[PDB]
């Protein structure tokens, strides 16, 4: 496609295009479970130098990106997670489309472990900072882990919770109706 | 009770330049996009610049119609010099309502100028607001649709504090209702007017309908849609 | 001198053929947002067709091309259209007992 | 609140309605036995105390409590049958559907 | 009068906006739920009427 791609473009966007366009055949397969770190690295680095002009690449690499994670293997996809909080954070309000899903991910994969969980509990701050006053849809969605894990985390001094206490204060108005189902494991907890 | 000061008239400084994203902003394809229930981008764009100005008068008619109006329209300094010096000219301790919108012109300055001149290409201005001080020094109103209003209000306290010191030799009686606090940057969900602090001060009900109905997560009379609010 | 092809012929079926069709089959009163103002060119018109008052001709006349400067204006960008306000039944059929158009 | 309710409707009738929803937001999602198990008690505990009050809105509380019912300590299932039971009984002609 | 309704919705997004004016805050208050019933009492009517 190379000569139709040039053959039509002023030279700069054309760098990074091709650029994207050559990682996201590698993205397409299982060499990439080898050159993962690379491969994500390089995109994060590249939207990173772009910001609002990454923006026109969402609708090939987030649907490839998604399928990799649920696809990837564990002790690599714990690290795409912090790779997918940075990708948010440049991309803001234009998530929203994915965000089903995004939010499917982190239900399907937490449990009691430390990884999993700081992780995870760091990547929320990211979607509420993008999502401001829209994340309530699918803050219902979450609680079910947070109450659980809040009266269960076993880590000495239940340490991802002590994270999770600064978390929860920015959530804000968008938060107001379940006050009744989060205050009273705070209310034990002191 | 004493005083009857009411309103001289509307100042409806309507600067959108429509169509002309200021270069501020990013939109997406679900973009916050009706202003008072009307869509420009499925219209005629440079005609419609009109009746946007007129309804938006007609809805204030509704609150008050023995005052005046002037739908202004993207205008330069000397427009604005004229709108204002001439209805405060007619009527000095009578209310005037100064009324704007942000659009089609990025974010205030930090020292509360604007950008319209000659509907170039959202062209930078000083809005003389430590002139319209003065003009505004005896009654008046102000409304500040805009994506930081509350920078607008804090620098007019500098500005007002600058004519205070030159008074050492009025300060602010007239009111002022602010859209968003400094810090703050306006809303792009599209189930919401764009225009949402004037079409709350200006048709609550239709507002207050149309925020409800979306609001809980299990309807308990679960027959109502839109479509019926409107009927 | 030849009147008749112009203003007689074409200009009150014109306007009939608004005021029945898109003052009905399609979206009444925006239709009729030139339709109001080629009314009043319409009654003058409608004056000269019988009157032969060559008055009635000027004044329709006048008023015509008040209107289509309007018009003029607005022909020129126009460009996209919704499907049922060009007429409120289009758009509104589906899923028919018809193989697509030939 | 549920006997004063007819005395002076003003303060105490829209106080009760936003327990409503909240307790059926609990209902809908907790995680909890304890926390579940207590949510259909007390509306069970009101229904009757202030019938009045659910006439106008039974029907999505009772398809919450049908859905409790389908799928699962058996005790939130005695409270939610306990509850049909009071509702039915305060309810008449209305409950035919279901 | 509108102002209150203002804040209300406002807060319920990301905005708090300000008056001339150093108003108290109001957009707790009891009063606003007998709104929210009287409005639920009316529009429980409306899909028939």
């Amino acid at each position: 496609e190379m000569l139709v791609n040039m053959g039509n473009l002023p030279l700069d966007e054309f760098y990074p295009a091709v650029s994207m366009v050559a990682l996201m055949r590698i993205f397409r397969d299982q060499s990439l479970s080898h050159h993962h770190t690379m491969v994500v690295q390089a995109i994060t680095f590249i939207f990173k130098s772009l910001g609002l002009k990454c923006v026109q690449f969402l609708p090939q690499v987030m649907p490839t990106f998604l399928n990799v994670i649920r696809v990837c293997d564990g002790a690599i996809r714990e690290f795409l997670f912090q790779q997918l909080g940075m990708l948010v954070s440049f991309v803001k309000s234009h998530i929203r489309p994915y965000m089903d899903e995004i939010v499917t991910l982190m239900r399907e994969f937490w449990v009691m472990n430390t990884s999993i969980q700081s992780t995870i509990i760091l990547l929320i701050e990211q979607i509420v900072v993008a999502l401001g006053g829209e994340f309530k849809l699918y803050l219902p969605q979450l609680i079910p882990h947070m109450l659980r894990v809040f009266m269960h985390d076993n880590s000495p001094g239940r340490i991802v919770s002590i994270k999770l206490l600064a978390a929860i204060q920015l959530f804000g108005a968008n938060l107001d109706d379940y006050l009744h189902l989060l205050l009273p494991p705070i209310v034990k907890l002191f | 009770m004493k005083d009857r000061m009411k309103t001289v008239s509307v100042a409806l400084v309507l600067c959108l330049n429509v169509g002309v994203d200021p270069p501020d902003v990013v939109k997406t394809t679900p973009c916050a996009r009706l202003e008072c229930w009307i869509d420009p981008l499925s219209m005629g764009p440079q005609k419609a610049l009109e009746t946007i100005g007129a309804n938006l008068q007609k809805q204030y008619e509704n609150w008050q119609p023995r005052a005046r109006y002037k739908q202004s329209l993207d205008p330069t300094v000397d427009e604005v010099k004229k709108l204002c010096t001439s209805l405060r000219r007619n009527a000095k301790e009578e209310r005037v309502l100064f009324h704007y919108n942000g659009h089609g012109v990025p974010r205030p300055t930090v020292n509360g100028e604007v950008w319209v001149f000659n509907k170039n290409y959202t062209q930078y201005i000083p809005l003389s607001i430590y002139d319209l001080q003065t003009w505004m020094g005896s009654p008046s109103i102000f409304v500040y649709d805009c994506s930081n209003a509350g920078l607008i209000v804090k620098s007019f306290k500098q500005f007002a504090l600058q004519r205070e010191q030159e008074l050492e030799v009025s300060m602010k009686n007239c009111i002022q209702l602010a859209a968003c606090e400094a810090t703050e940057l306006l809303p792009m969900i599209p189930d919401l007017p764009a225009d949402l602090f004037t079409s709350c001060l200006t048709t609550p009900i239709k507002i207050a309908l149309r925020w409800f109905c979306m609001q809980k997560c299990v309807s308990l009379v679960p027959g109502v849609t839109l479509d019926l609010i409107e009927k | 001198e030849r009147n008749v092809k112009g203003m007689f012929e074409v200009l009150e079926p014109l306007h009939a053929m608004m005021e029945r069709g898109p003052q009905t089959l399609k979206e009444t009163s925006f239709n009729q947002a030139y339709g109001r103002d080629l009314m009043e060119a319409q009654e003058w018109c409608r004056k000269y067709m019988k009157s032969g008052n060559v008055k009635d001709l000027t004044q329709a006349w006048d008023l015509y091309y008040h209107v289509f400067r309007r018009i003029s204006k607005q022909l020129p960008q126009l460009t996209s259209l919704e499907l049922q306000y060009v007429s409120p039944k289009l758009l509104m059929c589906r899923d028919l007992e018809l193989a697509v158009p030939g | 609140v549920g006997r004063l309710s007819s005395m002076n409707p003003a303060f105490v009738m829209p106080f009760l309605r936003k327990m409503l929803i909240q307790i059926l937001t609990e209902l809908e999602h907790s995680g909890i036995g304890r926390i579940k198990e207590q949510s259909a008690r007390m509306l069970g505990h009101l229904v009757s105390n202030a019938p009045r009050l659910i006439r106008p809105y039974m029907e999505p509380i009772l398809k919450a409590l049908i859905l409790k019912l389908k799928d699962p300590n058996p005790g939130v299932i005695n409270n939610v049958l306990a509850t049909i039971g009071e509702l039915a009984q305060v309810s008449g002609l209305e409950m035919r559907k279901w | 009068r509108n102002f209150l309704l203002a804040e209300r919705i406002m807060r319920s997004y990301n905005c708090t906006p300000v008056s001339s004016p150093r108003l108290p805050p109001t957009y707790m208050h009891a009063m606003w739920q007998a709104w929210d019933l009287a409005v639920d009492i009316c529009l429980s009517q409306l899909p028939t009427i």
